[PDB]
């Protein structure tokens, strides 16, 4: 059917032509009608040739079906095109059509979201418009940002298609059909990771997002994670507030979610709630001791980032040095410690940071920290261990970093400086006793069947 | 009679005037921050301390005048809160960073007295107004406790009270007997005849900021993160009336003209950057 | 301090040893093989690994006797999947693990798991007594060994040594007790942090 | 309970062109401060440089930063 | 939106409270909403009523909604009566004109009528 391509594009050019141009105009007529049902015919077949003809017969209807100077379109006519072009399973055509005229034109966006309407309140078409949804991502700036239209620029001068806060409410309402309807878990944790970015900067008012926001939030767990970056982007923007935002960080903070793949963005966004100014010093300290325990079964790909974040923290707040240097005033003290050794005075477990008393710990983690097996981690702990000297450090430097980035970074080092290795090698590798080498066993073979 | 006041916001001050309502004269010789700059009940001193634990004190006349009469550089540690003794003229409250409040003297070169007991940051602070009240210094700390010390027995506090938020302002009364403290949404009017805490009030969501006496003694607007202004009656503590600002805020007063100290004019102090003057003449 | 070869070989047990939460007995095996091979590595140079001590107290608690109920130490621990926990057999004695070990089975008889897991656990005793008498320095002793402590007797409670037999029982009776042995050493010996002492220049 | 710090950070060691050290003094001061640089060539640099002069170093886009780099760079593609 | 109202009730907003009373999940947020700030919400309700009469149709389902979800709450806390007071007032005063406001209705469904009749003549003739 390439000649039914050819006869199909050729049918556009000569309607675009006779639209151009101009008993009988009901017939007229009746030949673009069946010509859509052609066209849908066309679209469920190139679908996208077929999806450029489409657009292009849009164009010439709003051009000339109307005596009036404006374009009205029949938002009917696109609905069912947005109807057909979700139902295709065809990635290529919803790409095309995405990248081509949405990620293009405002006037398809916009009647783009309504049609969206209409179609839903009429499950891998879920997915689709899901991905569509995701699809779009820029928030224009302003209604001279708009700037841009396939149709008619109005000179209506308040016109919606010419306010801002019009795509912005179509595009919100799109969302909150979304979410009306109903949605899975993937579909939630991408949404609850590109929201703040992208989704939540489409709200005419994002308050709905803050309340289910704040119910994933108080779910727990990984979802909550992803959960601080929109809480925090509201609470920025529109500071409706949390109850209990640091009490509820400090028992966020966890077992695994160092081990999580998302504490990049979580670090920075710690960095700002750390970054604040009116913080009490046993708040700081006990994020501080946490972070340390934690630290002490953490990965070093976490460790990286762990450590030089402190180095700020205490170059902010001193009241938080006691920790890393800290003297028996009194002799008496001193004779109670020598006699009976150190129990930690923090509480783990506690639950107000506030009540904490990390305040006289010491940070005996990092320090054992320190005679970790990794060298470039050993010596970033050494960074504490050393002395105050530089005014700060970056984190970007050290954020997403892996195991996979440290593997890497081994193997672009050189091939070879010339190594070294073990002389006087033993025979008894895997030989169970060896009772006449007096070398004692490898603890492997002795807790290992070989045979 | 002035037509002066202070605003302090970044590593500067800017004398402000009431009468044009404009920023008269700006002073940046602090070196990092600036977190209390009031002036002296003459009308010529400004004082001020910085962030890296200094304190100056400097002249101003009425305009282009910043000679730089002395410079205190004993905390090695922020200080936040140097105000001065409604009644003399040449002592003044500092309380620092670290864990310290104490009256300066200013012809001294060595602080006068110290107060400790405190156990956070210490970041709200004043003088106790009535005659009795002579040489009474309360201050609030982000440690959810307020402390009011006599001058005359350095010892601890006489009076101290606990709360569950850090407490990020204070104000006494011109009765000088009850006492407003200001600690996350939840202020507390106090007695201090009686040393009895009277009521919490709380009607923000957020933490408060400040809080500012009013018309005759008679009322105190309250600021909170809220981008809420509240006032409130001091005999029933009831929301009486208040606003909204479109940022966050961190500062609030209302500041009276003359005659009787009608109030002229309030002003609001964002964290957007932005001081916000709402007047009204008669 | 640092090498071209035998530390990314080390950086790849440690990947192996942080990440892969076990799908089956043979995984864990091949934890324990690794966590071994990292104590031969940092015996007598003594570095620290956090991916063995989580790994180790992870596998301590997915044999699942009873449950991992509440607050059993700060390493993250994960679910058994596949019933892959002990059951009441405690008949089935002790023995050494061979590499064969190393295959996965769907169609493993139970005794033969049972056998399984209790000499892995054995393993894994030995692999806490070796790390403990290496790592009685290092002043987070008390904080990382805590936890296994509390692990220990979690598994010494009578809902799990109605599964276990009493070699195994023995063993962790002889851990709690060199371990709090240590843990008092620890203790007693443990002074405050004073790094600062800073040396100033003429 | 939460206060953006975004502008606290300013008192530190500034990296430029040629001297790696130029700490917060003033947006003329730190242009003298750089080599070469002329107290009155600072005020012209400035001046077309629509910069403020009550802002000190550092109280400064890294957008005007590197906007006056590529003026001291080109003083002539600006006209001088 | 019910954090929203419950902030925005408790802070006493006015624009938080234009902004989630402009638009289901309306129902959604009655649940889930608190009970003393329901009658607050309720008095500041009442007040919009007596300011400017325009619009009855989505608040009136709105308070139909509070006093389905926590209409027991001011049965919780039954010294506010005083709320309550005069809101019997408030909703007696938009019963005043219908004493005889039918008595406008019909003569104007009348002239509607040939209007729309004589209209309907008109295209015909």
């Amino acid at each position: 059917p390439k000649w039914s391509l050819a006869a199909a594009e050729a049918l556009c050019r000569v309607f675009v032509r006779l639209l151009a141009a101009g008993t009988i105009i009901n017939w007229l007529r009746d030949r673009l009608s069946d010509y859509d049902g052609v066209l849908l015919s066309m679209l469920q077949s190139l679908a996208v040739h077929a999806l450029v003809l489409a657009m292009a017969v849009l164009k010439a209807q709003a051009q000339h079906l109307t005596d009036r100077e404006e374009a009205i379109f029949p938002r009917s006519f696109f609905l069912e095109i947005i109807a057909v072009v979700l139902e295709s399973p065809i990635e290529h055509l919803r790409g095309h059509f995405s990248e081509n005229f949405v990620k293009k034109y405002d006037d398809i966006r916009f009647y783009t979201f309504e049609a969206i309407k209409h179609f839903l309140t009429e499950e891998d078409v879920r997915n689709n418009v899901f991905n569509l949804l995701l699809s779009i991502e820029d928030v224009p700036e302003s209604n001279d940002s708009l700037e841009n239209f396939f149709i008619e620029r109005p000179p209506k001068k308040k016109h919606p298609l010419l306010s801002l806060s019009q795509h912005k409410k179509q595009a919100q309402e799109a969302w909150l059909a979304f979410m009306h309807l109903g949605l899975s878990k993937e579909q939630r944790k991408k949404v609850l990771e590109v929201m703040s970015a992208s989704i939540a900067p489409w709200f005419t008012k994002p308050e709905m997002l803050m309340d289910f926001l704040t119910d994933c939030y108080n779910s727990g767990g990984s979802v909550s994670l992803l959960a601080l970056s929109g809480v925090f982007y509201l609470i920025q923007e529109r500071n409706l507030d949390y109850p209990e935002f640091y009490t509820k960080l400090y028992s966020l903070l966890d077992a695994d979610i160092l081990h999580s793949k998302y504490r990049s963005r979580f670090f920075r966004l710690l960095d700002t709630f750390l970054a604040s100014t009116h913080l009490p010093a046993v708040l700081v300290a006990s994020f501080i001791k946490r972070l340390a325990r934690l630290a002490l079964n953490a990965p070093p790909s976490a460790i990286v980032v762990i450590v030089p974040w402190f180095y700020n923290l205490f170059k902010k707040h001193p009241l938080t040095t006691f920790m890393m240097h800290r003297v028996p005033r009194t002799k008496e003290e001193r004779e109670k410690l020598e006699k009976d050794g150190l129990d930690d005075p923090f509480l783990p477990n506690e639950t107000d940071p506030m009540e904490t008393r990390a305040i006289d710990s010491c940070l005996w983690e990092i320090v054992q920290l320190q005679s970790h097996y990794h060298p470039n981690v050993a010596t970033i702990c050494k960074i504490i261990s050393e002395q105050f000297t530089k005014q700060a450090y970056n984190l970007e430097d050290f954020l997403d970093h892996s195991y996979g980035s440290l593997l890497e970074a081994e193997m672009t080092k050189e091939v070879k400086k010339p190594p070294v290795i073990e002389f006087m090698i033993p025979k008894h590798i895997f030989t169970k006793a060896a009772p006449e080498e007096e070398k004692k066993d490898s603890l492997l073979v002795s807790l290992w069947d070989f045979g | 009679t002035n037509d002066l006041f202070a605003v302090t916001a970044g590593p500067r001050v800017e004398i402000f005037s009431i009468r044009k309502r404009e920023p008269l004269k700006t002073i940046g010789r602090f070196d990092s921050e600036a977190h209390c700059g009031e002036i002296r009940p003459d009308g010529r001193v400004l004082v001020a301390g910085e962030d890296t634990g200094r304190m100056q004190v400097f002249d101003v006349g009425q305009g282009t005048r910043a000679v730089i009469l002395k410079t205190w550089h004993i905390h090695k540690q922020p200080v936040w809160v140097t105000k001065w003794s409604p009644t003399e003229l040449t002592t003044l409250m500092s309380c620092s960073d670290d864990k310290t409040v104490r009256l300066w003297d200013l012809p001294s070169n060595d602080p006068t007295r110290l107060f400790t007991g405190h156990t956070d940051y210490v970041r709200c602070g004043a003088f106790m107004p009535g005659s009795a009240n002579s040489n009474l210094l309360v201050s609030g700390s982000y440690d959810e406790t307020v402390r009011v010390w006599d001058a005359r027995a350095p010892g601890g506090a006489v009076m101290t009270f606990k709360h569950a938020d850090p407490i990020e302002d204070v104000l006494p009364l011109p009765s000088g007997t009850t006492l407003l403290a200001a600690s996350g949404n939840a202020i507390s009017v106090l007695d201090l005849v009686a040393a009895k805490p009277l009521r919490l009030i709380t009607n923000h969501q957020k933490t408060v900021t400040s809080l500012s006496l009013a018309s005759q003694g008679r009322r105190v607007v309250s600021g909170s993160l809220d981008g809420h202004v509240k006032v409130f009656e001091t005999t029933s503590w009831n929301v009486v009336a208040g606003a909204k600002y479109p940022s966050p805020i961190l500062s609030l007063s209302v500041i009276t003209a003359g005659a009787s100290h009608d109030d002229r004019h309030l002003a609001v102090g964002m964290q957007s950057g932005v001081l916000s003057i709402r007047t009204r003449l008669s | 301090h640092f090498h071209q070869v035998c530390t990314p070989a080390m950086l790849a047990i440690a990947r192996y040893l942080g990440q892969k939460v076990p799908a089956a007995l043979s995984d864990f095996a091949v934890g324990i093989y690794l966590s071994i091979l990292a104590l031969q590595y940092q015996d007598f140079a003594k570095r620290y690994v956090p991916e063995m001590m989580n790994f180790l107290l992870n596998t301590l608690c997915a044999l699942a006797p009873e449950r991992a109920k509440s607050k059993l130490g700060n390493f993250p621990v994960h679910e058994p999947p596949a019933g892959i926990r002990i059951k009441d057999a405690t008949n089935t004695p002790i023995r050494q693990l061979n590499c064969g070990d190393c295959l996965r089975k769907d169609e493993l008889s139970p005794a033969e798991t049972s056998s399984l897991q209790i000499a892995i656990l054995s393993t894994a005793t030995a692999i806490l007594k070796s790390a403990a008498d290496t790592w009685h320095k290092l002043p987070a002793f008390i904080e990382s060994f805590q936890p296994a402590l509390s692990v220990a007797q979690h598994l010494l409670t009578k809902p799990n040594a109605s599964h276990l037999p009493s070699s195994l029982t023995s063993k962790l009776n002889d851990l709690a007790s060199h371990l709090s042995r240590l843990l008092q050493l620890s203790r007693l010996s443990r002074r405050p942090l004073e790094l600062h002492h800073h040396r100033p220049l003429a | 309970s939460l206060v953006s710090g975004e502008k606290t950070n300013f008192n530190h060691i500034l990296r430029l062109l040629n001297t790696n050290v130029d700490g917060k003094q003033k947006v003329v001061y730190a242009l003298t401060q750089i080599k070469g640089v002329g107290r009155r060539y600072s005020n012209l640099v400035c001046k077309k440089a629509d910069v403020d002069l009550k802002k000190r170093a550092g109280e400064l886009t890294s957008e005007e930063l590197e906007r006056l780099v590529t003026i001291i760079q080109n003083p002539l593609a600006y006209k001088i | 939106l019910g954090t929203v109202l419950n902030q925005a009730l408790r802070t006493d907003d006015s624009d938080l409270l234009e902004s989630c009373l402009q638009t289901l999940i309306i129902q959604n947020t009655i649940n889930r909403m608190d009970s003393s700030l329901a009658g607050t919400l309720l008095s500041k309700l009442a007040a919009r009523m007596h300011r400017r009469p325009g619009r009855a149709f989505g608040l009136m389902r709105w308070i139909q909604w509070t006093l389905v979800a926590h209409g027991g709450a001011l049965v919780t806390q039954p010294d506010l009566i005083n709320r309550l007071t005069e809101l019997s007032r408030v909703l007696e005063e938009r019963s005043r004109g219908l004493s005889s406001l039918l008595a406008l209705k019909g003569k104007l469904d009348m002239l509607d009528a040939q209007l729309k009749y004589r209209k309907a003549l008109k295209m015909a003739g």
